[PDB]
């Protein structure tokens, strides 16, 4: 057979999911973004390309905050990134509503994890077109 | 909630030349048991709004949590959360009044009466009331519970009309409010000596004062009250 790369939940015969792999290309193709852990915090940074002089400087903000204590930044398909944060924000609100304490960063990572992994399970959705760098300060 | 359990009494408030003042005792009662003494019913929201709450405390605590989360959400994708697009009083109020009317309309009310006090980014005083039925109104003075009956009368002696608000200083307004708390202490069986008071001034900003006590009480005369009619000793 061929065309193992046309449908999203499908394993090729080498064990791979080509649509996820192709999503990585959309990411490799995006602008640069990074994270640096310092020894009581973290720092996020990102290159915003200037298409035109007509852009308003300062004003097309690409780093997004979650809850009060978490920063996310992402490279790739920007709308997919935003969608993912909107999810992350519901996920943090639900966690905090029930458990009171603002969501611990590892806990929050696995929330995004599971949701993203979830879009590689079915052929009726498309995998996320972003790599996301995020983090913050929890009680550990 | 279909019947309130732990309850807070009167919130009182008035507006003066540059801001507003609002106050409330630190008690949660359980019927006639004065159960919880360390209860803050003033809820500041940003640095330009204080929301004061009476009625059911479990519902108050729910409303607190909604307010925290409104602040959190307004910050999202909002470079001007700390500036031109922070929350105004008028917004927090509309939101609460919406929620109240909605909960009433599903026969499942939040068993509260709330007063939102603040100063609007354009300098203006804000003071509005909403309660469990979704009913709203504004006045130079506002109070819930007993306060409507005893505090308003006194605070209206200071600001009887709109035109008096410019004339009323923050020293005068504050002394008026403190006196009202003393009156309610004397006469509301569901009230406490300890209270909190907050000022929102368009120049000094938000001053929040915890742990006040009613002082300068008169009781001495009580020593000459003997019997209920004809007993002399
Ligand atoms: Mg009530
Ligand atoms: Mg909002
Ligand atoms: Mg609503
Ligand atoms: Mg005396």
């Amino acid at each position: 057979g061929t065309g193992y790369d046309l449908s999203n939940s499908v394993f090729s015969p080498d064990g791979r999911n080509f649509q996820v792999e192709y999503a990585v290309k959309a990411v490799e193709n995006g602008t640069t973004s990074i994270g640096i852990k310092c020894n009581d915090g973290v720092v996020f940074a990102v290159e915003k390309l200037i298409t035109s002089k007509l852009l308003v400087p300062q004003k097309n903000v690409k780093i997004q905050v979650v809850d009060r204590h978490i920063g996310c930044v992402y490279s790739g398909l920007i709308p997919d990134g935003r969608h993912l944060v909107n999810r992350g924000r519901e996920e943090a609100a639900s966690f905090k509503k029930l458990y009171k304490t603002p969501i611990p960063i590892p806990a929050f990572a696995d929330r995004l994890g599971q949701y993203v992994q979830a879009h590689t399970l079915y052929n009726s959705v498309r995998p996320f077109g972003v790599s996301t760098i995020f983090g913050g300060v929890d009680k550990n | 909630t279909q019947q309130p359990i732990v309850t807070g009494t009167s919130v009182i408030s008035m507006k003066y030349d540059n801001g507003v003042i609002i106050a409330a005792d630190n008690l949660g009662s359980y019927g006639s048991l004065l159960r919880f003494n360390g209860v803050e019913r003033l809820i500041p929201v940003g640095d330009n709004t204080v929301v004061g709450i009476s009625g059911d405390i479990s519902d108050m605590q729910h409303i607190e949590r909604l307010l925290k989360d409104l602040v959190t959400e307004n910050a999202y994708d909002n470079p001007l959360a700390d500036a031109e697009e922070a929350l105004e009083p008028s917004y927090i109020f509309e939101y609460l009044a919406t929620v109240m009317y909605q909960r009433r309309s599903k026969m499942n009310p939040l068993w509260n009466a709330i007063i939102v006090a603040g100063v609007q980014s354009n300098g203006d005083q804000f003071l509005r009331y909403v309660n469990l039925l979704g009913v709203t109104y504004s006045s130079p003075t506002l109070a819930t519970g007993f306060g409507a009956h005893m505090a308003n009368p006194l605070l209206r002696k200071v600001v009887d009309r709109e035109s008096d608000i410019p004339k009323t200083t923050v020293q005068v307004a504050e002394e008026a409010i403190v006196n009202a708390m003393r009156v309610l202490y004397y006469r509301d069986a569901r009230s406490s000596r300890n209270f909190s008071l907050a000022i929102i001034d368009k120049n000094t900003g938000l001053t929040f004062k915890k742990n006040l006590q009613v002082e300068n009480m008169k009781w001495d005369f009580a020593k000459d009250i003997k019997g209920y009619g004809t007993q002399k000793i």
